[PDB]
């Protein structure tokens, strides 16, 4: 494939295995989330648009509205571990081991 | 689809942008319309297996 | 089944209720004054902020 | 014995019983009509 | 696995023992390596040192079992001169079996190894023989 | 065979399932028995208490069953129809073959001693 | 010997007690989401590495 | 060298990703993704869309200036690590940008390179359409096409977002 | 929750599902998919407490995780088909990716461990629709995409589901867990069989939903959650135990009970390929989870466990809770067997 | 309808029946301080629903005939025998404390269903929120284990949590000497045998706990004992009452439509009131329970569902 597709496909990668690395804040982890959607966008994009199919320039956008309903149904989330706990630490979301 | 809902109310949900050789906006070819029209239409009823 | 690593494990609430960190989410203290516009000048107002 | 409650269900529901056996009746009633269509629908084709 | 798998079976049985406990061992010590992986992902070591530890400890374990069993076995086809016989691979899987309860300092686990993996790599051998599936192709 | 269609209009050239098949009395004695479970559970007299409700069991497990036993029947005769088919349409592929007698056929025989 | 202890020992007593062993290290887990992603991400390596299932 | 201009900014989008995937402070990590966006942005301009680019910019602007609340008030320390600050974080910092500067000096070297799936380094410019010159933008044409031919997808999104709203009020009531 | 508002929640539940299961293009499924993680979390914070908010936590970034994985599949398909119509897939790191997310979703092993702990840290009548109606639109998705899936990729999820599952159960006293690991087991005798007949795929899906809801509807009646609390139920609704038995008897796959039919046609469909050594094994395997539901029918309804005294004010009282359509659930999760050949209604 | 969503949706919601005179009002006190004919003039002045104290028997007069059942089927747990033998061995000053608790927790779910059904206030002798001290009082006389305290706590919280506070709690301060003499001029002679220490824990755990736990959330009206002689006076103290404070300013009629859904349905009230957790006071072998459950099904009009029972009466079973 064209050489852009090298980098955008290292981007998808890069940031999932971010999100699979957890560190502490679940804030960080939440900004992989949006940097793999972001990602999908550019890749998506590109393909529709080189290759001319015109209908499908709207599918990008269609993409950011959902990432948009997980990045706030994700911060919702935090903000009740966050109250819960004071941070929003993922090790402190261990209860359910038993 | 699992269900063919779409087929049997006769009713075009979503089958109007699966492909880059349907109806485009004042007729706006796909770069590849004649590639996919043609292994469209050879493919056409004869099932994947075949096809492939 | 009892293991060593499993020692410490509790059967959890009844009603699925934990009880409340007693965590202090502790309010921002702020110098409010006295070299301030609104203090004037000598006024030094310790303020507790929630936000 | 005598409830010192009135009990929920310490009458019939006339409506519902009412509804429950009418319900019986039309499926009833439906199904052996739908048979019969389907038994002389069957031997049309066949030309029996 | 697929490469590693090929070469053992395409040597055949008896004939470049060293070649074949290659195998073997480069299969068990890629299992072994995948356990450690796991266990250091889900029971996170105490420091690195200690994963390390583990690590060596799993993976050696692991080749060694593989070693004995894939020298083992081609050795008693060598000798007996029957390579064709399941019995090859009881004899190995069984020593792998008892490795195994020796890196494991237990009889019992030696003892129950060497009976399943003894009769584990027989029915190998047969499935070989008589082409058995485990993941047989869709075909009706 | 139409998409997404319970009893295609084909399966009318087949004979309904009777009304006293035998699976359909199953059926229907399934929705007895699920009007018992009924009053059981809910510590109603389990046979006398609201026949009404029973009754309604017995219909709507027959009314059902009716219609997946006429979609049985026809699923089965559109496999057999299709199989014939596909034998017709290949013959070299089923050959029909010389059928010869155990006086010719050599059978090995085992001693049990 | 035999019958109420060596049948015993070879047959049922050794794999009940293999089954409570796998399942000790099945559940005994730290309810941590790192610790379960960071094992997402080795399946899918080894998935792609070993076994090629993305071929 | 600006006939590379959409592979520059790729390398750029990627170490932007590098930036808030090794996850320092989220103050940081929102600005790495608010570099990837913009050049991401760049990317999709120069392939012809300007709306779908500058969208993007847009909304990902919207969403890190809400992170940037958030960080401060639920994802927060006394001393938010930089790259620099974090053995861990520093470690992933220079994995991903060694990667990529090997990817990168290789598909520059070769003209092509084989990092698992074989792509080309022609530069980005070849695979592009020659011939062009109808009176109308073909993206805008497509965007605009979701009010005609996408009424589905128009119903589908419109209760998606209706429904974001109840439902984040309801996760947020304890 | 308003009254009103649960059910519009409930409902784009199920129009989420229903989207994926009509659609012919990957971006509505992959909508569907997202419509149905937006309604689900509300259901799963309902009750508000640290349990459910790392429960509803939990599914999140699984669940999303997965999504990004699935468009990516189909992305890389668009751009080496050119289309997006569902079905079989047109590259094999495409297919690796889609199955992997569809995995994920299914929560089937080595991808599993959420599945008992948010079962856990969600009410009964949440889990009931998390082990059930949720399995429907990744099934329909696999039941659509299985040309192009990888064949050893797929045995060896439903290998390791199947022991996972069986393995895990052994340990648990909960209800919601040991539900939750049963779940598990099953989902690898449904994709065991999808690579060779997606048709028994769907009947064991239908015969275990039917299963499950049967038992969380009676774990819901008595609000029993534990093994111990469900030891009681001898000494309240005696009648319950007995169906309980059936059932648990029946998940088992015991003749002449409804649960042995899908393994007894998913064995057939396997010896008919010349898959010998599998059956065999997942049949074996399947004991395990024989053995742990065994154990809940020895302290429900075979022997009579230790009660209270205060239970003795519960027997003063009638069940009030719905029970919507146990009567009907629990004849078919037992009595089916002699009905068998009505699969073909699935073809 | 049965209360459920669907009724409410029709709108049946409490903020509609639910005035100024919508209270519930509990009335607390030493053993023989006069609550009762206190209870009884307060509820009827003010039009109120009068609950008389909840006692062993409470639950058989709300369901069957409303008659008390033979005491097998109260687990046997006696009153009287906790006097004469605060310390028996068979643990029945526990297992009673443990009855009388639930029934307390039976009594509020149809306080509160009466109040949110119907609008009218009811007034209540003890609670819940105040049966505790007679667990402490029983702990410091060495009635009762340590565990039966721990169990009596672990059932009190997952319970109590789903309640409301009653909007006014009336306190009759009467001094240990005088009940002493009250209860001795009483007559009855189980009751004799109280001693001052066991009623001296019960006056300090309610000065100690309850009081200043109910003050931050209710409102608190504390009577000597010639106060409380006239109900009209005290009945004049509640009237102009601001009521500013508690978790009733809160509530609205999504919290008391899931209130209402809870206190409806009395196995769910009673979930936790048996919790297994093995106590000796309280726990009973399977093959006596097995034969006491069998006796009470054979009781009149106890075998089926209300309304189901032909043998006194029921008609019309075969369409119900
Ligand atoms: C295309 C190329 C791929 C694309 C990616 C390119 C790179 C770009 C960056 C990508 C994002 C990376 C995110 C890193 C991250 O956030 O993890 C933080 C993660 C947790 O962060 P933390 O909270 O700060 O903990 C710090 C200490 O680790 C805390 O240590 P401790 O207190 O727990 O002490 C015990 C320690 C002991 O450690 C060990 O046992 C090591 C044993 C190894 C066996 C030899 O336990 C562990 O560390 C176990 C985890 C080790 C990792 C799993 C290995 C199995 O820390 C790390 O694991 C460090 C890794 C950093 C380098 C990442 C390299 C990425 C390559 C991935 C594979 C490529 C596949 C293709
Ligand atoms: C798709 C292809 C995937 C193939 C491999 C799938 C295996 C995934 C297994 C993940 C689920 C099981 C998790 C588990 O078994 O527990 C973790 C286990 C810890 O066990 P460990 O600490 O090593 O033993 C201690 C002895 N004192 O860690 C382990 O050692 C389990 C290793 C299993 C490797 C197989
Ligand atoms: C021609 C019919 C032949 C019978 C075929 C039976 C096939 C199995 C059908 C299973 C469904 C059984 C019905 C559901 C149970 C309802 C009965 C019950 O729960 O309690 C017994 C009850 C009497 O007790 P009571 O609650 O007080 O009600 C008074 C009513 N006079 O009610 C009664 O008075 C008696 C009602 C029948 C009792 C059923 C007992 C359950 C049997 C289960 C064993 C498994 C079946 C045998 C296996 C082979 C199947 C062919
Ligand atoms: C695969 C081969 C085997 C075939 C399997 C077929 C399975 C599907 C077949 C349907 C199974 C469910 C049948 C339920 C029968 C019992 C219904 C009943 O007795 O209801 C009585 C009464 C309500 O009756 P009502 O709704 O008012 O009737 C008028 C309808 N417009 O009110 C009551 O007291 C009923 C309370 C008990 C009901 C349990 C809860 C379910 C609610 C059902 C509502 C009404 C169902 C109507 C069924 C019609 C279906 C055709
Ligand atoms: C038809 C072809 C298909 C073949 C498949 C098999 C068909 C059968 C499917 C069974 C489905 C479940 C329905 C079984 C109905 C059970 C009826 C029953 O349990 O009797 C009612 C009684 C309830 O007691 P109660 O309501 O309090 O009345 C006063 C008596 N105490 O119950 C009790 O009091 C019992 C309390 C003590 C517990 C005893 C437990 C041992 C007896 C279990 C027998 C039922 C086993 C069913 C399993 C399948 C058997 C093959
Ligand atoms: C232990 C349980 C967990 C592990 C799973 C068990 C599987 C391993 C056992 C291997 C048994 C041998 C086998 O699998 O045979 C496969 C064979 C395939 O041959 P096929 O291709 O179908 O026919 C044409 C021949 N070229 O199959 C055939 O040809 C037909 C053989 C008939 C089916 C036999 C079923 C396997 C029986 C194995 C167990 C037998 C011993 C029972 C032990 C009871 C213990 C109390
Ligand atoms: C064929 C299988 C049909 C399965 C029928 C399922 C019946 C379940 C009914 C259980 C008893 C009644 C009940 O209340 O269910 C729980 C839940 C309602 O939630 P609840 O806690 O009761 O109160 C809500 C107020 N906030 O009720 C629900 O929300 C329904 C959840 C179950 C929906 C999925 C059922 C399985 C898939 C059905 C499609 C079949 C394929
Ligand atoms: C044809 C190729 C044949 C390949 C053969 C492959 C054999 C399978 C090897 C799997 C990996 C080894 O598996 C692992 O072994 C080590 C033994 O050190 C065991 O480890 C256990 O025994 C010893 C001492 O007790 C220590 O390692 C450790 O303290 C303990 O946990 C693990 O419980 C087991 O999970
Ligand atoms: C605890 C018990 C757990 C379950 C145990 C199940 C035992 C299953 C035994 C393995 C089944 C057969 O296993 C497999 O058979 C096929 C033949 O079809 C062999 O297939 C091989 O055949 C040819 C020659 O025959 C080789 O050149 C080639 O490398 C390979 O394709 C495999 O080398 C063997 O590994
Ligand atoms: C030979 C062909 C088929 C063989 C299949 C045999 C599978 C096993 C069947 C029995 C399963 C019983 O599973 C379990 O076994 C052990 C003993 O064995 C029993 O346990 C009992 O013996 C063990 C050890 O002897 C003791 O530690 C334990 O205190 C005691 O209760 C358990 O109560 C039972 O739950
Ligand atoms: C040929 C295939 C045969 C398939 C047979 C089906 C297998 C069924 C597996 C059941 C597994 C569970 O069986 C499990 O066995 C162990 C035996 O150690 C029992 O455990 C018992 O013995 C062990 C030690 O001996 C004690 O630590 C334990 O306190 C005791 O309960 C468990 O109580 C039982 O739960
Ligand atoms: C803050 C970090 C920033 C990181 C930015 C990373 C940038 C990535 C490297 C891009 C460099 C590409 O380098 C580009 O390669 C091609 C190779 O033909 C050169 O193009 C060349 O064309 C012909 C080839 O015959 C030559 O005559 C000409 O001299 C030369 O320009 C460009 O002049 C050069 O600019
Ligand atoms: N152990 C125990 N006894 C209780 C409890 N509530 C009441 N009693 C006893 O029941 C009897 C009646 O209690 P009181 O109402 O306070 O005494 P009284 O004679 O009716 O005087 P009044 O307050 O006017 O009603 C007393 O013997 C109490 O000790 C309780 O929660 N635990
Ligand atoms: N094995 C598959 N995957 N396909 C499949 N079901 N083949 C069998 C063909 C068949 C079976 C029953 C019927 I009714 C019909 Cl009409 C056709
Ligand atoms: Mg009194």
């Amino acid at each position: 494939m064209s050489m852009v597709y090298m980098n955008i496909m290292m981007a998808f990668t890069v940031s999932l295995v971010g999100l699979l690395m957890y560190r502490s804040h679940l804030m960080s982890s939440l900004l992989c989330l949006e940097g793999m959607m972001l990602s999908l966008f550019v890749m998506a994009a590109l393909t529709i648009l080189n290759s001319h199919f015109t209908l499908a320039s709207m599918m990008p956008i269609i993409l950011l509205v959902f990432a948009a309903c997980e990045a706030a149904l994700g911060l919702s989330l935090l903000v009740m571990v966050s109250n819960t706990y004071g941070t929003d630490y993922v090790q402190n979301l261990n209860l359910l081991q038993c | 689809p699992f269900f063919d809902v779409q087929k049997r109310l006769g009713v075009d949900l979503d089958r109007w942008m699966t492909i880059q050789s349907a109806e485009q906006p004042h007729k706006i070819p796909s770069r590849c319309h004649a590639f996919e029209k043609e292994w469209i239409e050879c493919a056409h009823g004869i099932g994947s297996i075949r096809a492939e | 089944y009892p293991t060593k690593e499993t020692a410490h494990w509790k059967p959890p609430p009844w009603n699925d209720v934990d009880p409340p960190k007693d965590t202090l989410v502790s309010n921002l203290t702020l110098n409010f004054g006295p070299q301030h516009p609104a203090a004037h000048g000598v006024l030094r107002l310790v303020m507790e902020l929630s936000g | 014995k005598f409830y010192i409650q009135e009990p929920p269900h310490g009458s019939p529901n006339w409506l519902k019983v009412g509804l429950t056996l009418g319900t019986s009746v039309f499926l009833w009633i439906y199904l052996i009509k739908q048979h019969n269509e389907d038994v002389l629908e069957y031997k049309r084709r066949n030309g029996l | 696995a697929k490469t590693v798998l090929r070469q053992y079976w395409d040597i055949p049985e008896g004939t470049e023992c060293h070649r074949k406990t290659y195998a073997t061992t480069s299969i068990g010590g890629a299992a072994g390596l995948v356990v450690s992986a796991y266990s250091v992902a889900l029971k996170t070591p105490t420091s690195f040192l200690e994963g390390v530890a583990r690590t060596g400890r799993y993976t050696f374990t692991a080749a060694a079992i593989g070693a004995i069993f894939g020298l083992t076995s081609c050795i008693s086809a060598q000798v007996r001169e029957k390579p064709d016989d399941p019995l090859n691979y009881l004899i190995g899987g069984c020593a792998g079996g008892l490795i195994l309860g020796a890196r494991t300092r237990s009889y019992g686990i030696g003892a129950a190894a060497c009976a399943y993996m003894g009769l584990t790599a027989a029915l190998v051998k047969m499935g070989q023989l008589e082409g058995w599936q485990v993941f047989a192709e869709p075909k009706v | 065979r139409a998409t997404f269609q319970f009893l295609p209009d084909e399966a009318r050239s087949l004979p309904p399932p009777k009304l006293t098949d035998p699976r359909l009395a199953f059926v229907g004695f399934l929705g007895y028995c699920s009007g018992l479970i009924d009053n059981a559970i809910r510590r109603r007299p389990v046979l006398l208490a609201g026949l009404h409700r029973q009754l309604l069991y017995i219909t709507s497990f027959v009314f059902v069953g009716y219609y997946l036993l006429k979609r049985q029947d026809y699923m089965y005769a559109v496999r057999d129809h299709d199989m014939f088919s596909y034998i017709k349409s290949h013959p070299e592929d089923f050959p029909e073959k010389d059928k010869k007698t155990y006086g010719e056929v050599f059978e090995e025989f085992h001693p049990v001693r | 010997l035999l019958d109420l202890i060596w049948l015993e020992a070879i047959l049922p007593k050794t794999i009940s007690l293999a089954q409570m062993k796998a399942s000790t290290l099945v559940t005994n887990q730290k309810g941590l989401i790192k610790l379960y992603f960071l094992s997402f991400l080795i399946t899918i390596l080894i998935s792609m590495i070993l076994f090629n299932f993305h071929e | 060298m600006m006939l590379y201009i959409v592979f520059i900014l790729s390398v750029i989008f990627v170490m932007g990703f590098v930036g808030f995937s090794s996850k320092p402070s989220p103050i940081y990590g929102g600005l790495g993704l608010i570099v990837s966006g913009g050049v991401g942005c760049g990317i999709v301009l120069n392939f012809g869309g300007s709306f779908l680019g500058l969208m993007v910019f847009l909304i990902y602007l919207g969403g890190m200036m809400v992170v940037f609340g958030y960080t401060t008030a639920m994802a927060t320390e006394q001393y938010p690590e930089i790259w620099l600050s974090n053995k861990a974080v520093l470690g992933a910092f220079v994995t991903g940008l060694l990667m990529e500067f090997f990817m990168v000096y290789y598909v520059l070297k070769d003209k092509e390179v084989e990092v698992v799936f074989e792509f080309n380094g022609l530069g980005d410019w070849v695979i592009y359409d020659t011939g062009d010159s109808g009176f109308f933008s073909e993206e805008a044409m497509g965007i605009a096409a979701l009010y005609s031919y996408g009424t589905w997808l128009v119903i589908v999104t419109g209760w998606s977002l209706l429904i974001g709203v109840v439902v984040i009020m309801e996760i947020t009531r304890g | 929750m308003n009254p009103i508002i649960f059910i519009i929640i409930l409902l784009t539940i199920m129009l989420g599902t229903i989207i994926v299961m009509i659609s012919s293009h990957w971006l509505l499924v992959w909508i569907g998919f997202e419509m149905n993680m937006l309604a689900i979390i509300p259901i799963m914070m309902k009750n508000h407490n640290p349990r459910a908010t790392e429960a509803s936590t939990k599914y999140f970034l699984t669940q999303s995780t997965a999504s990004m994985l699935l468009m990516m599949a189909v992305i890389i398909n668009l751009m080496f088909s050119g289309q997006w119509t569902v079905m079989k897939l047109f590259n094999p790191m495409a297919s690796m990716l889609m199955t992997m997310a569809l995995a994920m979703k299914l929560g089937m092993a080595p991808f599993h461990f959420w599945v008992p702990e948010v079962t856990q840290g969600i009410p009964l009548s949440s889990g009931l629709i998390l082990l059930t109606w949720q399995k429907l639109a990744p099934m329909s998705v696999l039941y659509q995409i299985f040309p192009s899936i990888n064949l050893n990729l797929i045995l060896t999820l439903s290998v390791l589901s199947i022991l996972i599952g069986g393995w895990g159960g052994l340990n648990q006293t909960q209800l919601r867990k040991i539900m939750a690991y049963s779940s598990i087991a099953h989902m690898g005798w449904m994709t065991a069989v999808l690579p060779y007949n997606p048709t028994m795929t769907l009947l064991n899906l239908i015969i275990y939903i039917i299963m499950t809801s049967t038992m969380f509807t009676m774990f819901m009646a008595n609000s029993t959650t534990t093994t111990l609390s469900l030891s009681h139920t001898w000494n309240k609704t005696p009648i319950m135990t007995v169906l309980i038995l059936a059932t648990l008897l029946s998940m088992g796959g015991l003749p002449p009970l409804s649960g042995f039919m899908p393994k007894w046609m998913i064995i057939q469909e396997m010896t008919k390929n010349n898959s010998i050594i599998l059956p065999t094994f997942m049949a074996i395997t399947a004991l395990l989870n024989l053995y742990f539901y065994m154990r809940l029918t020895y302290s429900t309804t075979l022997t009579m466990f230790p009660s209270t005294n205060n239970m003795k004010m519960k027997w003063q009282f009638p069940l009030m809770k719905k029970m919507t359509f146990l009567p009907t659930m629990v004849v078919l999760s037992t009595m089916m067997l002699p009905l068998t050949p009505m699969l073909s209604v699935l073809e | 309808l049965q209360y459920g969503p669907l009724a409410y949706i029709l709108g049946e919601k409490a903020t509609k029946k639910m005035t100024e005179k919508s209270k519930l009002i509990t009335v607390d006190g030493n053993i023989c301080s006069g609550k009762s004919k206190l209870a009884k003039e307060i509820a009827e002045k003010l039009g109120l629903k009068h609950f008389p104290e909840a006692g062993i028997h409470y639950v058989d007069s709300t369901t069957g005939d409303g008659k008390p059942l033979p005491v097998q089927f109260s687990g046997n747990c006696s009153l009287e025998k906790f006097y004469d033998d605060p310390k028996s061995n068979d643990g029945n000053s526990y297992r009673l404390q443990a009855w009388l608790y639930a029934s307390r927790l039976l009594q509020y779910a149809d306080a509160l269903e009466h109040l949110l059904s119907t609008g009218q206030g009811v007034v209540l002798e003890r609670s819940i929120y105040s049966d505790f001290v007679f667990l402490e009082a029983m702990y410091r006389q060495g009635f009762i284990r340590k565990q039966c305290v721990d169990h009596y706590n672990q059932v009190k919280k997952v319970t109590i949590c789903e309640y409301l506070p009653p909007h006014v709690v009336v306190y009759v301060d009467v001094p240990v000497p005088e009940v002493q003499s009250r209860i001795q001029k009483k007559g009855n002679p189980h009751e004799m045998k109280i001693t001052s220490a066991y009623l001296q824990d019960i006056e300090n755990a309610y000065k100690g706990t309850f009081l200043p736990e109910m003050s931050e959330k209710c409102e608190v009206l504390q009577y000597s004992a010639w106060e409380a002689q006239d109900a009209e006076k005290v009945v004049e103290d509640i009237e102009y009452l601001k009521y500013d404070k508690g978790p009733w300013l809160d509530q609205n009629d999504r919290k008391l439509h899931k209130l209402r859904m809870l206190v409806q349905d009395k196995l769910e009230v009673l979930n936790y009131t048996s919790i297994p957790v093995f106590l000796p006071e309280v726990t009973v072998g399977a093959h006596q329970s097995d034969q006491v459950f069998q006796e009470f099904t054979e009781l009149p009009g106890r075998k089926y569902r209300a309304g189901y029972n032909e043998d006194v009466g029921d008609k019309w079973i075969w369409l119900k």
